């Protein structure tokens, strides 16, 4: 599997900021056009999945109706950081958040999972 | 590989002529699609006359008199990267003295690259009657003569020099 | 001493020894050693029992000794093991009884070795476990009854008291903590098993001593290795301060859109096509073309301009950009590792004036390095060995028949006839080549089959002659039934078998007597030496395994960073195959080509340090084990006074002075005859009668020589005769142009003898004279061996031949040079449809392969000199047969092939070489009253009185001034911790000069120069302080006068950059102005007396080094002027670049020092062999020539390269090294 380091449970403060904080390593030398991040959330640990940022040639905010404007990227991918800050967290933001790393020409596609806790 | 060498300044009535005129490629792998225009003004004139166009592959000359059937090609054949540009005279006239200027026109092919380069090479050729021997020559061949014949006279010295003084140490013995 | 003297170990024997410690070693009784003679035989009932110490100077001790069948010696500690078992009882008893056993040691050897087969498998299956296991558990239980033997911790002899038993304790805890809870590393904790491969040296007998004898070796290496580390880091300081960022030249676009900018450009690309898209990139290489500002490095094609701007070559390993990166590239230099690349690289970047520089570095930093390598190890390994040496020392009808065989097997008569026979089925079996008729092939099959009848008729007759017992009672005779049973097996029931008949012609050895020198040599590597040479497979082995376990996951994972298909490259370590293959590439000379691909994929760190273990480590005992192989094999009549007068004209020193000068002037007069000669025709014309000017002189000067010295006295010199020949080849030259009728064939192709013009400076200058008469004398020896070397070769090359003939034929492709992908046109009849279907295919050969003999001793001279190996490597593995498309490695397996011609062929005959050629060097230095042979007589007298500097005498330190505060000033200044302090001032400038790199601050630079200043304003300071002490004394010691002088360099090198600044713009000579602070760091050879003493050396063989570089000049000038005359106009295919052609004076003497060290002739040579077209043009225009063709010839090139390559060894590998060697051991002696 993907080298990614990620935090498996993380616990916030709500109202405070959350930095959901991974790390991809594999050999080569990132391309922007050859690396891709994708970042999924869920309710739960069967609920559905729901993308909410991605990286294809650039930082992609797809803007969910259930973050507001409280998503960003947070990481420099060249570094083999693809974290992402969610501002404010409340309650709700309470789940699992999945970070995707596929990067060409590694065939192999990283996979880190965070169980994001609110407290209170 | 190529040399840029210059052509002869002395062309001689009623014979043949060949104006060098040889630019090649500063890097010789390179592959270009050169093509040239030679101009000239006779001697005592003061403008510039295209006389001949060299193309991908045949040679056209204007329609000045001058040079009419008395000129052929002499670069590089079926090559189309000529880096090569030399005019050949047939029965030189007097009018064929003054200033040539050879343009070549080179277009070189790169990767995503066509560049338009233009090297004016210029022959400055004056033509008389008789083929007159170079200074350089004359001066070089004199010098050798006299070095020879200076040789020959300090041998000849140093031997009755040392033949005398033999002499003498035989002469006590 | 007797049988009933030693006794078994009784308590009541212990008592008395306690009462001995109460109350208060034998070389011959040395725990391992043997017992001696004198004890005689021990009896049945007191073998692997234990026995009181016979030795009392441990019979005091607590001691006992347990004697094995063997009559070895084992010492144990009487205590308790750990405070729990005395050696009375039971179980201690048995434990050391199995303990000393050869049963028990071959198990652990067995157990070990096997663990050596599994441990190559670079992955292995699922049931490997419990194999992992069992070899786990046998090394618990070997470690445990040894436990038991000895004790842990408690004892004077205990467990862990001798070294060899950490590795065990290690191996095991190691093994323990990787069952068990284990860290991430799972990779690199693999790794760590690999001293199950090093538990074999101290288990397997005499491997312990050998690695002792390495280790002692090395502590004499001590020296000549700081000297190393020191000479590499000044050359690095120069090269740095030369080269800085010039390896980063560009040759950058010009028509740049949308406004694009350099840098917005390199901040936005990244990808190789992007690049290639705004560089140059000469179509198929890695990196960009390297550009170049100064008018002689050139040249970037029109319409692109020179910046630097980017990442250095070879992946950015190749520079001298830092500190590291310069140490990295001279240590390539220093071992001459690929070489020429950076040679031609950074001559290009910065100029082809640097040449020096890398004259410079060659011939001090490689040669003088490696030579005081060699003679330090030769020094330790004689002493060692010489210290070693001292301190040991029907019936009658078949009795008729047998009679009447040995009567008619004429022993005078038949072995000659088989000899003759041996020699003929030789000369047989090497005329084969590819291309046969079958007439041709089936007289060689018959000739075979004829052959192998009369060995076996012979072998048959032989035998029932002397028959089967008696018979193969000797050598050559078993290992002849071996070769005729290995022959008869196919007669009518593989080539590599077929190739074994070769063999016999070591039958010669018993006649021929270098080729018992030969043998002599092979069968040392095996007998005295068969120790060192395991010593070298285990560590081979050892580093293969390593390297493989190490780098086979990255190589594999990351493969694209290395490669463009994404596929494995030619050399990777993925396998154990071709890690071994690595490592042995490694142990020759070849090292960086890999180390930039495994770094690419895992890691500067690891790499380095893995490659430079194994290329110090490697090299370390494959030197020792050549030292040690060569090393064992050597232990009126007017007339008259007319010839009077004319020879003292001739005698005259006035009138020699006067033809040296001519001889100078009519050799320089032919650097000038280049391909831009038709240019410059003033210069033509003065060179075309200056020619007639000197043939002149020359014979004028053999005529006075005749009539001075008369026939019998002139043609009775070699020199002479020489002279002779020369002015009568100018003479026929002359007479032909003058007369004309003459521009044909033979006179246009005696024209270029010209060069050989030079050939008469040797008589006159004694620097030359001297080196000529000791390489003709050395000459014999030499022609012995080169036939033993032709032979050798005959047979690894007849080899070749059978396996190699004809398989090197592919499917280039013209454009990219491509094979193609073998699954379409899988041999050459669709290959010649695929020609007729497309333009850009050509069923094509090597033009250096195996089809017949020649070219085959041309390959195995390109894979013994290892300059040009990989190609036919590369093709002799992908080959598959005769006419058939080569896939990619599908033999894979002929690498053992050229492993083996490398070990044998390259290993053992250059061996031989030097051997040999070192001996006649000596028996010449015996035959001329002792003194040496390379040195002329006023450079022995300035030899002499030079050694006289060695004097250890301690002279008058200084008379102390009167005056108070200045002799207070002269004891401070003599103060041995004043001295160590400017020491450590100038270690410290040393490492201020070292911290600069490429692309630095300015605010980095700004401080860097404020120190300079302070350490210069120290320095001076210093130097104005001993002077003010010592005023008048001060120069008369030639150390303070080099001080003096490197400080005012210093000072004038800041003024200078003072008065640059002020009103001159020179980048270049700024640089070479501020490489004079390295002399502030050359005052460290001041304290350092072991580099001191190497440094005398040098300077003892200065003179030697001199004139062998003035016959090495002479000879490179004599080549540059053949190859300007014949190799200028060839395709510019390879190694024969824009930079580095034949084509004038400069590029020949440039290429011919490259080739002095025998670096890339190969590819200097491969424009040069192709002719018949389509490999060339036969008539060409050349613009500004007349000369037409493009092709040289294949046997002048061949002629001329090859005996380069061996004029330039016997010259520099042989003379170089003897000088070396001799001087050396001079400076060391006294
Ligand atoms: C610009 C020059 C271009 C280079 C051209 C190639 C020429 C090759 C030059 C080689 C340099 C070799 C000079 C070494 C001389 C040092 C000898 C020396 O100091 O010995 C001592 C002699 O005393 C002297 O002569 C002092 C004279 C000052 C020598 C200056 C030393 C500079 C060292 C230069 C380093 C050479 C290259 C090193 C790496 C670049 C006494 O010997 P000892 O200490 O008693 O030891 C006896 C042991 N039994
Ligand atoms: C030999 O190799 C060249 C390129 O290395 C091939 O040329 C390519 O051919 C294809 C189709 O024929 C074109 O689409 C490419 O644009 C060509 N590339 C270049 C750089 O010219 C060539 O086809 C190969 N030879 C054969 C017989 O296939
Ligand atoms: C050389 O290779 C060709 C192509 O693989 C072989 O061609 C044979 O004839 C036709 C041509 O494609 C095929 O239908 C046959 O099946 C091929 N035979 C085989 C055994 O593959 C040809 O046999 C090969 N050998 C030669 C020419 O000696
Ligand atoms: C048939 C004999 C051919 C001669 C083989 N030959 C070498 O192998 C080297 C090339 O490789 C070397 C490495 C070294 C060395 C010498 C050499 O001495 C210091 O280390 C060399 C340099 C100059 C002329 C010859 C040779
Ligand atoms: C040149 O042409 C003239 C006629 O115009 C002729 O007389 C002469 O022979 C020609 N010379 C040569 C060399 O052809
Ligand atoms: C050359 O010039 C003269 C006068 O300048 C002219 O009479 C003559 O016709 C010219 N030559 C030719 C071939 O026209
Ligand atoms: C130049 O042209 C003449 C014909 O007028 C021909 O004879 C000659 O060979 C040509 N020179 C070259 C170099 O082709
Ligand atoms: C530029 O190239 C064109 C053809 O592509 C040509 O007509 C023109 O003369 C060239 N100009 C220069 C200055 O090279
Ligand atoms: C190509 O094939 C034709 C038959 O179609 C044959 O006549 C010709 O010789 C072939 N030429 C080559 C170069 O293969």
């Amino acid at each position: 599997s993907m080298e990614v380091t990620v935090p498996a449970t993380l616990n916030v403060l709500n109202g405070s900021d959350a930095r959901l904080p991974c790390t991809f390593n594999s050999c080569y030398t990132v391309n922007h056009k050859q690396f891709s991040l994708n970042w999924t959330y869920q309710e739960c640990n069967n609920c559905s999945e729901e993308m909410f940022l991605q990286f294809r040639m650039k930082i992609i905010n797809l803007k969910l109706e259930r973050f507001q404007d409280r998503v960003e990227f947070s990481g420099n991918p060249s570094k083999y950081d693809v974290s992402v800050m969610l501002r404010n967290v409340q309650p709700e933001d309470e789940g699992i958040y999945n970070c995707y790393i596929m990067n060409p020409p590694d065939r192999h596609r990283g996979h880190g999972k965070i169980h994001l806790q609110v407290l209170m | 590989g190529c040399v840029e060498v210059d052509s002869e300044t002395e062309a001689v009535y009623g014979m043949t002529f060949k104006i060098l005129c040889i630019s090649c490629k500063r890097r010789s792998e390179t592959n270009a699609e050169t093509f040239t225009e030679w101009t000239f003004r006779q001697k005592g004139t003061e403008e510039f006359v295209k006389i001949l166009r060299y193309e991908n592959e045949v040679l056209q000359l204007e329609e000045d008199e001058r040079f009419e059937g008395r000129v052929v090609w002499n670069g590089s054949r079926g090559t189309k990267d000529l880096q090569d540009l030399s005019i050949f005279i047939t029965n030189v006239t007097y009018n064929h003295s003054g200033d040539y200027e050879c343009h070549v026109y080179r277009l070189l092919f790169f990767e995503n690259y066509e560049h338009n380069t233009s090297v004016v090479k210029k022959i400055h050729i004056e033509v008389v009657d008789k083929a007159n021997r170079d200074m350089a020559s004359i001066v070089s061949e004199i010098m050798m003569y006299v070095l020879i014949v200076v040789l020959t006279i300090w041998l000849v010295a140093e031997m009755i020099y040392c033949y005398k003084k033999i002499a003498a140490a035989t002469e006590t013995a | 001493p007797g049988p009933q003297s030693f006794v078994h170990f009784t308590k009541q024997s212990l008592a008395l020894i306690e009462q001995r410690i109460a109350e208060r070693p034998s070389s011959d009784l040395e725990a391992g050693k043997q017992l001696p003679f004198i004890y005689g035989d021990i009896p049945p009932g007191m073998v692997s029992e234990p026995l009181e110490d016979l030795d009392p100077y441990y019979a005091d001790k607590k001691t006992f000794i347990v004697l094995n069948k063997g009559k070895t010696i084992f010492r144990f500690n009487a205590t308790p093991a750990l405070y729990m078992l005395s050696p009375f009882s039971p179980l201690r008893r048995i434990s050391i009884k199995i303990l000393v056993h050869s049963l028990f040691s071959m198990l652990i050897m067995c157990t070990i070795l096997t663990n050596c087969i599994f441990m190559t498998m670079n992955n292995p299956p699922d049931w490997t476990k419990n194999v992992e296991y069992t070899f786990t558990g046998i090394y618990t239980f070997e470690s445990l009854v040894k436990i038991l033997a000895r004790g842990f911790c408690v004892g004077e002899f205990t467990f862990l008291r001798d070294p060899w038993n950490w590795l065990d304790f290690v191996v095991i805890v190691f093994a323990y903590l990787t069952e068990f809870v284990n860290l991430g590393n799972v990779s690199a904790l693999r790794t760590f098993r690999v001293l199950r491969a090093l538990k074999t040296i101290s288990v397997i007998p005499g491997l312990k001593t050998i690695v002792g004898a390495l280790i002692q070796s090395v502590k004499k290496l001590s020296d000549v290795m700081i000297l190393t580390v020191f000479c590499l880091s000044v050359f690095a300081l120069i090269g740095l301060q030369l080269f800085m960022g010039n390896l980063k030249h560009k040759c950058f676009r010009n028509s740049l859109e949308n406004n694009e900018t350099l840098e917005s450009i390199m901040n936005t690309l990244e990808s190789e096509e992007d690049f290639r898209k705004y560089f140059y990139y000469l179509e198929g290489s890695k990196d960009a073309l390297l550009c170049g500002f100064s008018t002689d490095s050139g040249q970037c094609p029109e319409g692109y301009t020179c910046v630097k701007i980017g990442r250095n070559p070879d992946y950015g390993y190749t520079s001298f950009d830092t500190f590291s990166w310069a140490f990295l590239a001279l240590f390539r230099l220093m071992t001459q590792d690929y070489w020429e690349n950076l040679y031609q690289q950074t001559l290009r970047a910065a100029g082809k004036t640097y040449m020096i520089f890398f004259v410079v570095v060659i011939f001090l930093g490689s040669f003088y390095l490696i030579n005081l390598i060699l003679a330090v190890v030769a020094m330790a390994y004689e002493e060692q060995n010489q210290a070693n040496i001292e301190e040991a020392k029907c019936s009658p009808y078949w009795i008729k028949f047998k009679k009447c065989i040995y009567f008619i097997v004429m022993d005078p008569f038949v072995d000659l006839a088989i000899t003759i026979c041996i020699v003929l089925n030789t000369l047989f079996m090497a005329m084969e080549h590819h291309p046969m008729t079958e007439e041709f092939k089936n007289v060689l099959a018959i000739g075979n089959l004829v052959f192998t009848g009369i060995f076996a008729a012979e072998m048959v007759l032989k035998l029932i002659a002397m028959d089967p017992y008696e018979y193969f009672q000797v050598g050559w005779n078993i290992f002849d039934s071996l070769i005729v049973t290995l022959s008869l097996v196919e007669l009518f029931l593989l080539s590599v078998l077929r190739s074994f008949r070769l063999l016999r012609v070591f039958k010669l050895a018993k006649s021929w007597p270098t080729l018992n020198m030969l043998i002599k040599i092979i069968g040392n590597s095996v007998g005295a030496l068969g120790n060192l040479t395991l010593v070298l497979a285990i560590i081979v082995f050892i580093f293969a395994v390593v390297g493989m376990q190490l780098f086979g996951k990255s190589y594999k994972e990351c493969v694209c960073k290395i490669n463009d298909d994404c596929t494995l490259p030619r050399w990777h370590m993925n396998d154990f195959f071709h890690s071994f293959l690595i490592v042995f590439r490694v142990l020759c000379g070849e090292w960086i080509e890999t180390m930039w691909d495994c770094m690419e994929v895992a890691g500067q760190a690891m790499c380095l340090i893995v490659y430079m273990m194994v290329m110090v480590i490697g090299n370390l005992v494959v030197l020792n084990l050549f030292l040690a192989l060569l090393l064992s094999s050597f232990s009126g009549k007017i007339w008259w006074n007319i010839r009077k007068t004319c020879y003292k004209i001739v005698e005259h020193s006035w009138f020699e002075s006067f033809i040296v000068l001519m001889i100078l002037l009519s050799s320089g007069a032919l650097a000038f005859e280049d391909i831009y000669i038709e240019r410059k025709k003033t210069i033509k014309i003065i060179l075309e009668y200056a020619d007639k000017i000197f043939t002149y002189i020359f014979i004028l000067e053999m005529l006075l020589k005749w009539i001075a010295y008369g026939y019998k006295t002139y043609f009775t010199n070699a020199w002479c005769w020489l002279d002779f020949l020369i002015v009568d080849v100018s003479l026929v030259t002359l007479v032909a142009n003058t007369l004309g009728y003459s521009d044909l064939g033979p006179i246009k192709s005696l024209r270029t003898l010209r060069a050989l013009r030079p050939l008469r400076a040797l008589s006159r200058f004694e620097g030359m004279r001297v080196v000529v008469n000791a390489l003709i004398g050395a000459i014999p020896s030499i022609m012995n061996v080169l036939l033993v070397c032709l032979i050798f070769w005959l047979i690894f090359s007849i080899m070749g031949v059978n396996l190699f003939a004809g398989k090197f034929y592919e499917c280039i492709n013209t454009t990219d040079g491509s094979r193609f992908p073998a699954s379409q046109v899988p041999n050459r009849s669709e290959c010649f449809a695929l020609m007729n279907v497309s333009q850009n295919v050509r069923w094509k050969n090597l033009k250096v392969n195996f089809d017949n003999v020649g070219l085959g001793y041309l390959s195995l001279l390109q894979v013994a000199t290892f300059k040009g190996w990989t190609i036919i490597m590369y093709a002799a593995v992908d080959s598959v047969n005769v006419d058939k498309q080569p896939k990619y490695e599908y033999s894979l397996y002929m690498y053992i092939y050229f492993v083996v011609f490398i070990i044998f062929g390259s290993f053992f005959t250059l061996n031989l070489f030097i051997g040999v050629i070192i001996d006649n060097f000596n028996q010449q230095k015996k035959k001329l009253g002792g003194q040496d042979i390379f040195m002329t007589e006023e450079q022995k007298k300035y030899y002499n009185a030079m050694k006289k500097l060695g004097s250890k005498k301690p002279q008058k330190p200084i008379p102390r001034p009167g005056n108070k505060i200045q002799g207070c000033i002269f004891d401070l200044v003599t103060n041995q911790a004043f001295d160590i302090s400017i020491m450590v001032l100038i270690c410290l400038n040393m490492v201020t000069m070292m911290v600069e790199k490429e692309g630095q601050s300015q605010h980095m630079t700004e401080v860097l120069y404020w120190i300079n200043v302070v350490f210069i304003i120290l320095f001076t300071g210093e130097c104005v302080l001993k002077l003010i002490s010592l005023r008048h004394y001060y120069f008369t010691v030639g150390w303070n006068i080099f001080d003096f002088v490197v400080v005012i360099i210093s000072i004038v090198g800041m003024f200078l950059a003072d008065l640059i600044e002020t009103y001159f713009v020179s980048p270049t000579l700024f640089r070479v102005i501020r490489l004079a602070r390295i002399g502030r760091i050359l005052r460290l050879v001041k304290g350092a007396k072991g580099i001191r003493t190497l440094l005398f050396a040098l300077m003892m063989s200065l003179p030697a080094l001199f004139n062998i570089g003035l016959l090495l000049f002479l000879v490179m000038f004599i080549y540059a002027i053949f190859g300007m005359s014949n190799f200028a106009y060839v395709k510019k295919e390879d190694g024969i670049n824009d930079m580095f052609n034949f084509e004038t004076f400069g590029n020949s003497m440039i290429c011919l020092f490259q080739i002095t060290t025998s670096a890339g002739w190969d590819g200097l040579l491969a424009p040069i062999l192709n002719s018949k077209p389509p490999d060339c043009d036969p008539k060409k225009v050349h613009p500004g020539s007349s000369v037409e063709g493009d092709c040289g010839n294949p046997s002048v090139g061949i002629f001329y390269f090859v005996s380069y390559i061996i004029i330039s060894f016997l010259v520099v590998v042989n003379m170089y090294i003897a000088v070396i060697l001799e001087n050396f051991s001079v400076a060391t002696e006294e």
